[PDB]
């Protein structure tokens, strides 16, 4: 039944601007 | 740590990029995290020679690994855009300390008197000195050094006066840079009797050997092979603050010499310090672009980085001759073609190499010619009065 079968890159890296 | 940030200390006072470079590689190499003061130190080397990119990326790895920037790391900042005049990059950084919490020294107004100087920038230069005495605060010697090259700059020479004997007026004894700096003032209005005035203070000093010794110079005194080697003895004793202190005498020395007709002894004197180090972004001559790049110079220092270059062109081909008047984020906008400095660079190279450098419609801070045209090209004449 139901019991068979087993049942940080680009971060600080950005344009200076 | 220790050694490691005492190194690159040394490589940021004398602008050692390269070595400065190969520490950081070392120690990440080594899986060793760098501390802030270090990259601080990295960040200095490359603003010493006008690296912006690999600085601002050391500025940005700083917060990658946790190393945040101290308050050393946002001056070393700031004195490098200001010799460059890179003001929109030094206001980045004041409106990043106040929301940083750091009330804004003396060292900050400093290099805000200095990046607008640079930058052209005559009427909020002079601002920030007005609005620093309502902050309080003390003006240092650098700081009265700082605002009396603004009015040197703008031919005040009525201004220069009242800032040179006050400096005087406290017995400070200003150093050789503010003395080259009233010859500027003085040659850049034809007032020879003025100085006549300030050369004999000059040649007696019986105080300070440099002032001495570079006053001689400026005469012509010193102009002899045995008699050239007392000269280059004074600017190796000065080639020991680094680069940062060497740029600003420099820049103030041949200003004086160029205003003054001694246009040949500038021409050596600028062979004096490209040797030394100073001015490294200075000449690039590759198969691609010849370029002289004077976004650090003084008008007068620019004058003479021109002249030879122009001559050194005609002696000789790349696929492009450039001027590099404007080196920062205002090139592109209409306001670098309009800067002090590219103005006086394309109104110089109009009248000697007749309409021959163009301006780029790429980029405001250029001034170009390209190979075609390098072939319809001494060319500028160097004597001293």
């Amino acid at each position: 039944g139901t019991g068979f079968n087993k049942g940080d890159i680009l971060f600080y890296h950005r344009e200076f601007c | 740590m220790e050694t490691y940030e005492g190194i690159i200390f040394a490589c940021g006072k004398g602008g050692l990029h390269e070595d400065a470079r190969k520490i950081l590689q070392y120690m990440t190499a080594k899986d060793v995290v760098p501390s802030s003061k270090a990259y601080t130190g990295v960040i200095e080397a490359f603003g010493q020679a006008a690296l912006y990119e690999e600085a601002l990326v050391a500025f940005n790895t700083m917060h990658e690994v946790g190393s945040n920037p101290s308050i050393e790391t946002f001056h070393s900042l700031l004195y490098s855009f200001a010799r460059g005049g890179l003001f929109k990059e030094s206001e980045v950084i004041l409106s990043r300390l106040v929301n940083s919490g750091i009330p804004r020294n003396r060292d900050t107004f400093n290099a805000t008197i200095e990046a607008y100087k640079q930058g052209g920038k005559f009427e909020e230069a002079v601002k920030t000195y007005v609005d620093m005495e309502k902050s309080r605060c003390d003006p240092d010697e650098r700081t009265l050094e700082a605002v009396l090259s603004v009015y040197s700059c703008a031919r005040l020479v009525d201004e220069c006066r009242e800032q040179f004997e006050e400096m005087k007026a406290s017995d400070i004894l200003p150093s050789i840079m503010c003395y080259c700096m009233m010859l500027s003032v003085y040659g850049k209005t034809e007032s020879w009797d003025d100085v006549n005035e300030l050369l004999e203070e000059m040649l007696s000093n019986r105080v300070s050997n440099i002032h001495q010794v570079i006053g001689q110079m400026i005469k012509g005194n010193y102009d002899d092979d045995s008699n050239w080697q007392i000269v280059e003895y004074v600017l190796d004793k000065l080639n020991s603050e680094g680069c940062g202190l060497g740029i600003r005498f420099y820049n103030a020395l041949l200003d004086a010499l160029w205003w003054l007709g001694q246009k040949e002894r500038a021409a050596r004197v600028l062979n004096e310090a490209t040797k030394r180090g100073i001015f490294p972004e200075l000449f690039r001559k590759n198969k691609l672009v010849w370029s002289v790049d004077v976004h650090r110079m003084s008008e007068g220092g620019m004058y003479t980085a021109l002249s030879v270059w122009l001559n050194d062109l005609s002696d000789i081909l790349p696929q492009l001759a450039v001027v590099v008047s404007v080196r920062g984020q205002l090139e592109k906008s209409s306001a670098a073609r309009e800067s002090p400095i590219t103005r006086a660079a394309f109104s110089f190279l109009q009248d000697h190499v007749s309409s021959s450098f163009s301006f780029t419609g790429w980029n405001g801070g250029r001034i170009m010619c390209q190979r075609s045209q390098l072939k319809q090209l001494n060319i500028v004449a160097l004597t001293n009065s």
